[PDB]
Parts: C-alpha cells; structure tokens; sequence
C-alpha cells in the first residue's frame, strides 16, 4: 500500500536529471496524456486521496516507455552514443514497476528526428510533475 | 481592418515605387445628401458623397478622415499604416533584444508557477507611442489571460538613450501543478504617431521560469571545526509548498570552487565572497541571479 | 560587475582572453558576441563547441569599453528552452 515514497522520489529525480542531461536535436534546426488540474496531483489533492494521482502517473510512465521503445527511437537515423534515451527508458520501467509491481507512425528520417525532440520535451514536463508529487508525498505522507 | 472603434489599419506593400492601396471610406449616416470630407486639420474638401475613395500611399494619406453635412460633423475615422517591406511586416518601433535568441522583441519571465508573468520590450522612441497588450492560452478555444496596462519601467548622453516598457499578466484560471498543454500567446499592438506595428510571443510558463535569488544568506561559525556554515532561504516569490516545487542550489566561493546542493545549507572554508544561486530542481529553466555575502 | 562567472583571464591592448563556466548541460554550443558598450558599433559574433569554455577576442580597440556576451545555445524552436545570456563590460 505504501508506494515507497523515498525510492520513488529518488528515481523521479534521476529521471529529471537524465531528461535534461542532453539536448535531443542533432546538427538540425527550425522555428516551427497530461496531468490536468482535475487529476489531483496538486498538494491538497494528494493529501485527501493519492491513488488518483499515482494511477495517472503510472499511466503516463507506461505511455512514454512505449514511445521510447518504439521504431521512432529504435532505428534510423541511429541515436548517438551520448543519448540518454537508453537510461531514460530503463528508469521509466524501473519507476512504473515500483508503482504497480504485480500482474502516429515514423516514416522519413527528418520526421523521426523531430518526433524524438517533441516526445522528449513533453517527457521533461511530465517527469517534473511526477518528481514534485513523490517529493511532497515523501515529506508529508 | 478595424483596430478598435473608429480606428483602421491599412496594410501597404512599402517600396519606393508602390502604387499604395485604394481605400473606400463610408460616412456613418442615413444618408446620400450634401456630404463632404476633410482630412485632419485641413479645410480642403477632399470629396463629397456618402463614400470617399483614397489612394493610400504615404503617411500623408493617413490620419483623421471626417465627413460633414449642413455644417455638422457626421462621423470620423482614424487611418493608420501597417508597412510590409520586402514581404515582412515592419518592426521599426521596437528594438531587438537578442537576449534568449536573435529577432527577440518581447521578453517574458516568470518568478514562480502562479499564472503571473512579466513581458518587456525596448524602444529608442520616447514620444507619441501607445501600446496595447492582449494574451490567451491557446488560439483555438482561447482561455483568458488578463494583462495590465503597458508602462515605462526603465530609461537607460544619447548613444545609450533607450526606453524599456513592461506589462504584467495573470492567467485567469491557473493550475500551478499541472503539465501545460497549450502555450500562452502574447500580442502587442504598437502605434507610433500614424504607424501601426504588431509583435507576438508564444511560450509555456515552465520555459520562462527564473527564480528570484536565495534570501537571508548568512555565515555561521562552526565549533571544533574551522570552516563556516553557509545558510539561506527559498525566495519569498517562489511557488509553495516547497516540498512539491523544490529548488536546487549552487554555492560558489570567490573553476573558482563550486558546490551543488538541494539543501538550504552548506559548509565551506571562508578565506579573508560566498555566492548562492537557485534553479527549479526538476525541470530546469534559468538559474537565479547570485546572492552574495563577504567572507 | 564585481563577482564573476564569465571573466577576462588575459588581455592585450587589442585583445581579451575570456573564460566562463559550463552551467546548462542541455546546451548544444556557445554563442559569443562583442561590441562597444555604448552600442555605436555593430556587435560581432562567433560560436564555440559545447565542451569549450575559453575564447580569444582579437582586433579590439584601446580605451574602448566592450560588452562581451556568452549564450548557451540549445536550439531556436518557438518552444525549446532558451537560457539567459551572461555578459561583462571590459576596458
Ligand atoms: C497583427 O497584424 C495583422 C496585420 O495587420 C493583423 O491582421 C489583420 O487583422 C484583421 C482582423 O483580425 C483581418 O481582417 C479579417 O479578414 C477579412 C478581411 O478584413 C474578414 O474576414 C474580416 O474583416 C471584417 O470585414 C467586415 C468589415 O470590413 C466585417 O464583416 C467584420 O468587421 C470583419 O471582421 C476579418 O476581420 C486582416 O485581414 C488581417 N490582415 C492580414 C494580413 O490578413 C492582426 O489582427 C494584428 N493583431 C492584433 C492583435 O490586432
């Protein structure tokens, strides 16, 4: 029942670090599934009932692990050796498992490079929300 | 097009050649009698009839058009010019900041996740300027953001004679903890005399965050140790609860000797000076300005 | 402009050797710009790779205040994270 707040806090913090450790875009440039207010991931909401929030976080993590393991990321143009995608994927898996242990297509290469950037940006926002949730829960619950 | 009641913007392809647009003005009245038209303060009759056709080519063609009948003023319309030069709308009024990136005319910053932020811009011009600021989250089903009046905020001899304007905005229904889906759009209408220009910016609050510096920076001697205990607090403006909206810090004694910590304290060897800055612990965004204390 | 994080390490009557500290790992490379403080000169610029924190600014003019700025370039996208520039004024 205790979703191991401390371990979740530590993992979510590492996910935030990884997500900002490298810039996604290559030699490439251009100019041009969300935790909403009703999802109860805000402090007052986590206070009353935390299961809603944690279910929403779990669903988000599964969503991103699926994207990171998809052909958008595996396959050409091949990710650089400095990419944190490998580690990010493993950490998303790691965390989703701590939450519940028991139990739109890439074509042209320029389009995968841009999609990877977009997914990673959106992932940064998501992981930050999760990190604040686990840190508050760890400190107050 | 109408930029407010009785204020029109023309749109001209601006070239030394330019035939400059035919505009049809209509007198607001019922109608078809001894109507005459004048421009600005000149008594020169430009035409008669319920409509007046103008070949708008220069600023001399803009201004206040007034229609009259039987010694009475019927209606008045102000014409402004929006220049398009070599296919791009003019940006003569505002100076380019180049700060986060190039062609940057509007700069926006947020000190916390409350839906409150500030935008600023620069100008060389001091007189006959008006600005109007509007904002919304998204374009499609736009959600309200309320902005205050634009105001001079700083004025920084001639070579360096520049004026800085600013506005403060607040998102109407903000949810600081939520993952933002649609960006905030900011639009500035700028009018210099009879010249119209518009400027726009688009961003997520998370990306414009820059915390204020850490507060109450202090040095406390340690007992059977001979180094100091550096301490500080989160800035008053930062979002609360701090247990959720966490910060990370950098302590520097003066590469130069730098320590990183999530704690609001650190232990260093103070020579004969200590600086601390802050950043969002989980997203990133800009580091705050430094807070210093002499060793 | 007392404490530092971008600093002039060395200097001649026509040059400055500048140095700074890496602060944003999400950087792609650095952009350096320089021009007379009064801003009556154009502002010249050049780039430096991500992993380089030192540069030489040649052909300057003595008795001329120069504003030197350094940016940590991420990208140029409408919604990419854009970090604040850091600058100093010298001579
Ligand atoms: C920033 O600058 C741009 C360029 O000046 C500016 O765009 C212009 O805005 C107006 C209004 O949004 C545009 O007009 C619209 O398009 C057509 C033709 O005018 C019509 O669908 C509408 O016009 C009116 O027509 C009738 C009156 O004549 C009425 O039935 C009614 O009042 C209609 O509204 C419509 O408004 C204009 O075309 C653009 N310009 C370009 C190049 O497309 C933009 O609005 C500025 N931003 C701000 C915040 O003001």
């Amino acid at each position: 029942s205790s979703p191991a707040w401390t371990q979740c806090q530590q993992l979510s913090q590492k996910l935030c670090t990884l997500a900002w450790s490298a810039h996604p875009l290559v030699g490439h440039m251009d100019l041009r599934p969300h935790i909403q207010c009703g999802d109860g991931c805000d402090p007052q909401g986590l206070r009353d009932n935390s299961q809603f929030c944690l279910q929403r976080i779990h669903q988000g993590l599964i969503f991103y692990e699926k994207l990171l393991g998809s052909d958008i990321f595996t396959g050409e143009p091949s990710l650089l050796p400095d990419s944190p995608v490998g580690q990010l994927h493993a950490s998303l898996l790691g965390l989703s498992q701590l939450l519940q242990p028991e139990g739109l297509s890439p074509s042209q290469p320029w389009q995968r490079l841009l999609l990877r950037f977009k997914i990673l940006r959106s992932l940064q926002a998501f992981v930050a929300v999760a990190a604040r949730v686990f840190a508050h829960g760890a400190a107050t619950l | 097009w109408e930029l407010k009641k009785d204020v029109y913007v023309v749109e001209l392809d601006w070239y030394p050649d330019a035939p400059g647009e035919m505009v049809v003005l209509t007198c607001d009245t019922p109608e078809e009698d001894g109507i005459t038209w004048t421009l600005d303060q000149s008594s020169e009759v430009l035409g008669s009839g319920k409509t007046l056709t103008i070949q708008v080519k220069e600023f001399g063609d803009a201004g206040q058009y007034t229609c009259h009948k039987g010694g009475e003023v019927l209606s008045h319309s102000l014409l402004l010019l929006h220049k398009k030069e070599d296919g791009i709308w003019s940006t003569d009024i505002l100076k380019d900041q180049k700060e986060p990136k190039n062609k940057t005319f509007l700069r926006c910053e947020a000190k916390n996740y409350s839906g409150r932020f500030t935008c600023w811009w620069l100008t060389t011009i001091s007189t006959d300027l008006t600005f109007s600021v509007k904002s919304s989250r998204g374009s499609s089903d736009p959600q309200g953001v309320t902005c205050g009046a634009a105001t001079l905020s700083a004025e920084r001899r001639g070579d360096n004679k520049e004026y800085e304007y600013s506005v403060e905005c607040q998102e109407d229904s903000a949810c600081p903890a939520a993952e933002e889906s649609l960006p905030i759009e900011v639009m500035v209408d700028a009018v210099h005399k009879l010249k119209y220009e518009n400027y726009t910016s688009s961003f997520f609050i998370r990306d414009i965050i820059k915390p204020d510096p850490p507060k109450n920076l202090q040095l406390k001697p340690l007992k059977n140790s001979r180094q100091v205990e550096v301490s500080w607090e989160y800035p008053d403006t930062w979002s609360t609860p701090h247990s959720y909206f966490s910060l990370t810090f950098c302590v520097q004694v003066q590469k130069k000797d730098r320590v990183f910590t999530d704690k609001t304290s650190a232990t260093v060897i103070c020579r004969k000076s200590i600086s601390v800055r802050a950043q969002d612990r989980y997203y990133s965004s800009s580091w705050s300005e430094w807070a210093s204390v002499p060793c | 402009d007392v404490p530092r994080d971008l600093e002039v390490v060395a200097a001649t009557p026509t040059s400055l050797l500048i140095s700074w500290e890496h602060d944003y790992p999400y950087r792609r490379y650095y952009r350096i710009t320089y021009g007379e403080t009064g801003g009556n000169s154009p502002v010249q610029e050049f780039t430096v790779p991500k992993d380089v924190d030192t540069a030489t600014i040649s052909g300057l003019k003595p008795g001329v205040d120069y504003t030197i700025t350094v940016y940590a370039v991420t990208s140029s996208y409408k919604y990419d994270m854009q970090y604040s520039p850091i600058s100093i004024n010298y001579r």
